[PDB]
């Protein structure tokens, strides 16, 4: 297949063999391919929200199969485990679960595939691509956190937490 | 400590032993073949100097030519390993087990052997 | 040593020591010819290893 | 177990309004484009100039000799020349990953 | 209706190689068709 | 034999290296897995019936250094060693399979004939360090 | 068959043994075989890929397909018709002949514990819906590509 | 005497350096044990802290366990990473419960 | 378009009222349309169906936005700073200057 | 070709390198290097390299390399007659010209088969 | 006719003092777009020469 | 001269190891800090013996 | 009836082919014999040369100076709008209908599509899911409570 995801776009195991003396093979599912992506054709338009959801699930599957490699090459494996990154991106998708336009979902899937390829090929910096993998309500697993707000504002409402903090600087 | 005749004969045969001793990687065997030819070159020079024979000194360039031809053929054969899906480490081109290799493990290209 | 780069380096050192012997045995012209030919061969071998 | 006119055993088909039945009809149409029978095998047909023993049927031309094995990867390549919506993990891809 | 004259796929090309020229000028000469070329 | 329980890595390592058992079975456990209780019971029941093995139980939670040293990946872990080097491992809880691998290791060690002076207990990391110096050290020197 | 006078012929479709195959490209095939033939003959008639079949069924006398196998048989002459049978029919087949096992273990490509030689397999009525896998077999001589 | 019951020859030698306890045969068709698969999958599930491992019912659906559409995909991908295997699309989409996942892994010979 | 035979300029206007802004791509007909349609899609959110290459052309990595829209402010939504605690460039909310 | 005096000069060159090393250390006194994330990483025009050890070449000129070996050998064989050409005779002249003709023939055959260019 | 080709400006004005839309067609964009088409099969030096010969300014291309 | 077309091009057939790229492609980037890249082009260049095989021109590094 | 119609159309086209073959002149028959005897000894290189010649590839070195103009510079023909407005674009797979239930586990899961269709018919409009960003203690304390 003449595609970046084609079965023949695999890095050879050796310099004279693909896999072994009796069989071929390679890994482009969990790591990057041998050849760069010249073109990324459009997702075939989905006439059904069913097909849009299937595209979303398959994109998430491709992302999850590729997150250990992304963590390893970007040196962010201590900020979150592979499963924590998967859960954070699942939360990101859950915040977008209300989509109902198959065309818009196809466009979002194309953008997500492009971003995944960018993070896969070191195009984007780790400090910038981690915002999708960053946890929502918990701190990063590579640095100490402060629970001063949790202790001082013990069981107080979110309104009071915002009220005591403020939304603008107090000097101007 | 050894006389030069003894040393050169001994180390020519030592090179021939080491060529067999080392793992059968084609590039390594090619390097050892060049070393063997150079040992023959030096031994021929030594015997020519000892016996005042210009014919033994003649084999100096002849050995160089034969070694160069064999090295070119070896380069071409090593290139040929790429197109035949053959590992340069020839021990990995067969399924026979050997304890000399830490990691040798070949399995059939199948997922499941038994379907329910 | 099984690393091909170190194997080739030790082959080069063996060539150097063979030339040193031939110099000690007063056969320096053959030392120079051996050195030039085998240095070219080792150069091409290094390129092959890079391949 | 009883059998149909072909050697396959008689079994009840999918429901009328099922995606399974729709996809089965679509797959039959796809097979018709490559001169492929119900079992995934290139059949005979009209001789083709310059293509050896490869024959041509009615709705399309075969991609192999008669009574041969239709390749799903070849069908995907010919139908979608360069378009992959997702990296589909087939048995071949899974086996390549396992071999690696 | 009469069958159309056969037109090869290698035709309709902006430029021709030697085999295309040989097929095209069959029965004639390069000087007979394109005229004489000078240096 | 009987199960010797250790909550410390250094104490367990000292006991195992001092005893120098010909056949040893180490059961590493942690509180995360709910199957460790049945693993505890299976280890206790198998300790009595096998006197050729020395049964040592290490709690990974109270001895976190043990997990790294013994290369434990998942709990419960049953590591069967002969003369200090790993013979086999069982990553799950199954009494029949654990007894089967105990029997297999026992039979194979019974069938061995070590040379005189080369039948001594070794530390667990000695074979790994030998392979590391023979392979990993040279690779690191070449690459980095 | 025990046909009687005036009885009509029987359908071929009712006498077909089905072999479900996993081709080397990991693809599902369904071929038809007849009792009394060899699996190699069925695979070659159905143009099944992956079977090199260098020796083409071995010798024509004292074959491995006979019941019982003659002691003076030479057995298989290569290791190119290797098919990995599924567990039920593999158990029903039984234990390997010594010559067949010798040829199976003397294979340049790795084998399995369910591996059998196709030309040593005789198609039987109980082999209906039999599942086999056919990974690519080795090429022995210079003429395997001729 | 030719002992036809002795099927051993130099091609059948199965002594490897990495295995102190030798393998039964040269073919590396050793499938993982059920308890090992269950413990590794239990660790993978322990990575997902909305699931209680104590009362885990292996025939129970992922939805009843507490896994959404994305959690099932994430869990299956994590299992693939743990066993270094790939699920073909049909198998991946057809997984209804951890019992089915365990059975599929057991039938697999490439799992490590 | 420019026609050399007729020495003419043509300007085709295509009206989009569907919310997803979906339209077919002529990237497979005119080779110019690859980067032109990539710019149009990344800047205006146009969904070009059947397009040869859908990757962004001028936008920053790991950013999804359509800046060339009247809803999108010129100053944007993010600013790139250097974070000492990360020892690398991060993206934060921007407090830009107003005249 | 030199002698032990050449070996001693090689030693003196090493000592000169030691002098340069001393100068470099003294220069090292005059600055401080601050540890940074990408300071000791590979440079690929401002972005992280996607490969560290697997940087493989295609080596399309192996025919040129093997011909270099053969023709260097041939030139070495040509050296002796040119060194002592003043004493040439009919035999030596014929042999030298025939050897040069063989070299030219080999080169021309290499040219005819287009093996002196790059390959895909 | 800019030195790099046909430099075009498409201005849609709504009547105000500000242009509603000012699209810019840069010749350098189309010149760089054909570089992969004409650069494939060339060595690195040839590719550098091709980058030089298209006379591309990246202010026009990126803008 | 004679024909050398087979030495000039190398196609890819499905599942063909010989026709595939039997080499790790040198996917170097003609990045910004390069004298010939004008400073604001990141040309992801897939090479095969310095032969420009694939182009992925990242532009917009000067998009303002 | 459809089988008979296809049989008749096949026979019509086969008769057309036979008319193409049987009505050849003696010189054409001799050329065909020569072509057959040449194909009996043509290598794969010769067949590739024939295919490239039919594709318009260069066949001399001077023409190989302009390889790209025929091999690469010719643009791909655009697809058809008939290909554009197709029913579905799932990758082709063998219809595992008569295959055993072991093989059907690898086929596309059509039950998933039915369940998704039911779900989206029952949920046409849903509220936006908001993941709360209020600070919470980590669910696993390992990064802050591990010693070794
Ligand atoms: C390696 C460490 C250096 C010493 C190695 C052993 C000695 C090698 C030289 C022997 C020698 O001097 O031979 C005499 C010859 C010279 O002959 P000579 O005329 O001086 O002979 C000595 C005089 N008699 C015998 C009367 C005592 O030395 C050489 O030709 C040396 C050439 C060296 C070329 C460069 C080598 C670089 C190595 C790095
Ligand atoms: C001719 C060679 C002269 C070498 C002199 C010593 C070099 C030196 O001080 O190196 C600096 C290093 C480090 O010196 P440093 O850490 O004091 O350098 C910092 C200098 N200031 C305070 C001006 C920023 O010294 C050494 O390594 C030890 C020197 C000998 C004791
Ligand atoms: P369940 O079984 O839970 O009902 O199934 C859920 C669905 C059906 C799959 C789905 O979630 C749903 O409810 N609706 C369909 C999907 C949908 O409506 N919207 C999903 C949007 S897809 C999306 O937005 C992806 C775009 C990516 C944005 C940027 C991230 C790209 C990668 C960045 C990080 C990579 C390297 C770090
Ligand atoms: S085909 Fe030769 S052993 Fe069966």
């Amino acid at each position: 297949m003449n595609h970046y995801w084609g079965s023949s776009n695999t890095i050879p195991a050796s310099s004279t063999q693909n896999n072994n003396y009796f069989s071929g093979g390679g890994n482009n599912v969990t790591i990057r391919g041998n050849e760069i992506m010249e073109r990324l054709p459009s997702q075939t338009p989905s006439q059904n929200m069913v097909q849009a959801s299937m595209k979303t699930l398959r994109f998430y599957r491709k992302f999850c199969r590729l997150i250990p490699f992304i963590l390893r090459i970007h040196n962010i494996g201590t900020k979150f485990t592979a499963q924590q990154a998967m859960i954070n991106f699942g939360n990101y998708i859950r915040e977008r679960n209300h989509y109902r336009d198959p065309g818009l979902i196809d466009h979002r899937i194309q953008l997500g595939y492009e971003l995944l390829y960018e993070a896969e090929m070191h195009f984007s910096q780790h400090t910038i691509l981690m915002q999708y993998l960053s946890p929502y309500n918990t701190p990063l697993s590579d640095r100490g956190y402060s629970y001063l707000e949790k202790v001082k504002y013990g069981n107080k409402s979110k309104f009071l937490q915002g009220f005591y903090k403020g939304n603008k600087p107090t000097e101007f | 400590m050894l006389t030069w005749i003894s040393f050169w004969s001994l180390i020519f045969w030592l090179i021939l032993i080491i060529l067999v001793l080392k793992p059968k990687n084609f590039i390594s065997i090619l390097f050892m073949s060049e070393l063997t030819w150079l040992a023959l070159y030096c031994l021929s020079l030594l015997f020519g100097a000892i016996y005042c024979d210009i014919t033994l000194l003649s084999i100096s360039f002849f050995i160089l030519g034969v070694a160069g031809l064999e090295f070119s053929f070896g380069i071409l054969i090593a290139i040929l390993y790429k197109n035949l899906n053959e590992s340069l480490n020839t021990d990995l081109n067969n399924n026979n087990n050997n304890q000399n290799i830490f990691d040798k493990n070949f399995k059939t290209p199948l997922e499941k052997i038994n379907w329910q | 040593n099984n690393n091909l780069y170190y194997i080739l380096l030790y082959i080069f050192l063996e060539i150097v020591f063979f030339g040193l012997f031939l110099c000690l045995y007063q056969l320096e012209l053959f030392t120079g010819f051996l050195w030039v030919a085998e240095f070219a061969i080792v150069f091409i071998a290094v390129v092959l290893l890079f391949y | 177990r009883r059998r149909s006119v072909d050697g396959n055993a008689i079994r009840q088909p999918h429901k009328v309004g099922t995606y399974a039945a729709e996809k089965q009809r679509l797959l039959a149409e796809e097979r018709a484009k490559f001169n492929v029978d119900h079992l995934g095998r290139y059949k005979g047909g009209l001789p083709v100039k310059g293509k050896g023993s490869i024959r041509k049927g009615i709705h399309g031309e075969g991609f192999g000799a008669p009574s041969h094995a239709h390749d799903a990867l070849i069908h995907q390549i010919k139908q979608s020349k360069d378009t992959m919506d997702y990296q589909n993990i087939t048995n071949e891809v899974a086996q390549n990953f396992a071999n690696h | 209706s009469p069958a159309p004259p056969t037109i090869g796929q290698v035709e309709l090309e902006p430029f021709k190689f030697n085999h295309e020229r040989d097929q095209l000028i069959y029965g004639y000469t390069m000087e007979e068709l394109y005229g004489k070329k000078f240096g | 034999s009987r199960v010797r329980s250790f909550n410390d890595f250094k104490a367990a390592k000292t006991y195992i290296d001092t005893l120098k058992p010909k056949l040893a079975c180490l059961y590493f456990r942690a509180d995360w897995n709910p199957l460790c209780e049945q693993a505890d019971k299976d280890f206790d029941k198998l300790s009595d019936t096998h006197l050729e093995y020395e049964f040592v139980k290490i709690d990974i939670d109270k001895a976190p250094q043990a997990k790294g040293y013994f290369a434990v990946r998942c709990e419960p872990e049953f590591l069967l060693l002969c003369l200090g080097q790993e013979m086999t491992r069982q990553t799950g809880q199954n009494q029949r399979n654990l007894e089967h691998r105990l029997f297999k290791v026992q039979e194979y060690v019974k069938g061995l004939n070590f040379p005189a002076g080369m039948d001594t207990y070794e530390e667990f990391h000695e074979q790994y360090m030998a392979e590391h110096t023979q392979l990993d050290k040279e690779i690191n020197e070449w690459a980095r | 068959h025990h046909h009687h006078a005036g009885d009509q012929a029987d359908r071929v479709a009712d006498k077909i043994i089905w072999i479900n195959i996993q081709n080397r490209i990991g693809q599902f095939e369904r071929i038809s075989a007849f009792e009394g033939e060899s699996l190699l003959e069925a695979l070659q008639r159905n143009k099944v890929a992956g079977i090199v079949a260098t020796c083409e069924g071995g010798e024509d006398i004292n074959t491995m397909l006979e019941k019982p196998i003659d002691p003076v048989t030479y057995g298989p002459f290569c290791s190119s018709c290797q098919v990995v049978v599924s567990n039920p029919w593999r158990n029903k087949m039984g234990n390997l002949h010594y010559l067949e096992e010798r040829n199976l273990v003397r294979s340049s490509y790795p084998t399995t514990e369910n591996s059998r030689l196709a030309c040593c397999i005789l198609v039987e009525k109980w082999m209906n819906e039999m599942i086999i896998s056919i990974p690519q077999n080795p090429n022995s001589v210079y003429e395997d590509n001729m | 005497f030719q002992d036809n019951q002795d099927r051993s020859r130099v091609e059948t030698n199965s002594a490897t350096w990495a295995h102190n306890l030798p393998k039964e045969n040269k073919f590396n068709t050793e499938t993982l044990e059920k308890q090992e698969v269950e413990s590794r999958i239990l660790k993978v599930l322990s990575n997902f802290e909305q699931v209680n491992l104590k009362n885990l019912r292996w025939e129970q659906n992922f939805k009843k366990l507490g896994l959404d559409s994305l959690d099932q995909t994430a869990l299956l991908a994590s299992i693939e990473h743990e066993f270094t295997i790939l699920f073909p699309d049909g198998v991946f989409e057809g997984f209804e419960n951890l019992e089915q996942v365990v059975n599929y892994i057991l039938k697999n010979i490439n799992a490590v | 378009y420019y026609n050399y035979f007729l020495k003419s300029k043509l300007t085709l206007f295509i009206i989009l009222n569907n919310l997803n802004k979906s339209i077919d791509s002529i990237d497979r007909i005119f080779a110019n349309a690859n980067w032109l349609e990539r710019e149009t899609s990344e800047m205006y959110g146009i969904n070009y169906k059947w397009k040869i290459d859908t990757r962004k052309l001028l936008l920053d990595y790991s950013k999804i936005e359509n800046p060339m829209l009247k809803e999108f402010q010129s100053e944007g939504t993010q600013d790139a700073f250097y974070n000492i605690f990360e020892n690398q460039v991060v993206v934060l909310k921007n407090e830009t200057v107003e005249l | 070709m030199g002698d032990a005096v050449v070996i001693h000069l090689i030693q003196n060159v090493l000592i000169f390198g030691i002098i340069f090393w001393l100068l470099t250390w003294g220069a090292e006194y005059f600055y401080t290097v601050k540890q940074q994330l990408t300071k000791k990483q590979f440079y690929e025009c401002g972005f992280k390299s996607i490969s560290e050890l697997n940087i493989q070449i295609n080596f399309n000129f192996f025919m040129l390399a093997v011909f270099l070996i053969l023709y260097d050998v041939e030139f070495t064989f040509l050296f002796p007659v040119l060194f002592n050409f003043s004493m040439f005779s009919t035999t030596e002249l014929f042999l030298a010209f025939f050897f040069i003709f063989l070299i030219l023939v080999s080169l021309l055959y290499d040219w005819l088969n287009n093996v002196l260019s790059w390959s895909a | 006719e800019s030195p790099k080709g046909e430099f075009g400006v498409s201005m849609l004005s709504d009547g105000s003092n500000k242009p509603y839309k000012c699209k810019v067609r840069s010749p350098a964009l189309h010149h760089l777009q054909v570089l992969p088409k004409i650069g494939k099969g060339h060595f690195l030096a040839d590719l550098v020469a091709l980058v030089g010969t298209v006379d591309i300014v990246f202010g026009e291309i990126d803008r | 001269m004679n024909r050398s077309i087979f030495q000039l091009w190398k196609p890819e057939s499905p599942r063909s190891n010989v026709n595939s790229k039997q080499i790790k492609t040198m996917n170097v980037n003609f990045g910004p800090q390069h004298p010939a890249a004008h400073g604001v082009l990141r040309l992801i260049l897939q090479l095969n013996g310095e032969i420009a095989e694939r182009f992925d021109p990242h532009i917009g590094l000067l998009h303002r | 009836r459809q089988v008979l119609q296809e049989h008749h159309q096949e026979c019509v086209q086969l008769a057309r082919i036979h008319a193409e073959e049987t009505e050849k002149s003696f010189r054409e028959v001799l050329n065909d014999f020569d072509r057959i005897t040449a194909e009996a000894e043509y290598d794969h290189e010769s067949l590739a040369l024939q295919k490239m010649r039919d594709l318009g590839f260069p066949m001399e070195g001077e023409e190989e100076e302009y390889i790209e103009q025929r091999v690469f510079m010719r643009e791909q023909l655009p697809p058809l709008e008939s290909e554009f407005w197709k029913k579905n674009y799932d990758p082709y797979e063998q219809d595992l209908f008569h295959f055993p239930d072991s093989f059907k586990a690898y086929q596309q899961q059509y039950k998933r599509y039915d369940e998704a269709k039911k779900y989206f018919e029952e949920n046409p409009n849903v509220e936006a899911t908001i993941i709360d960003r209020e600070f919470k203690e980590p669910t696993n304390k390992k990064p802050w409570t591990r010693k070794y």
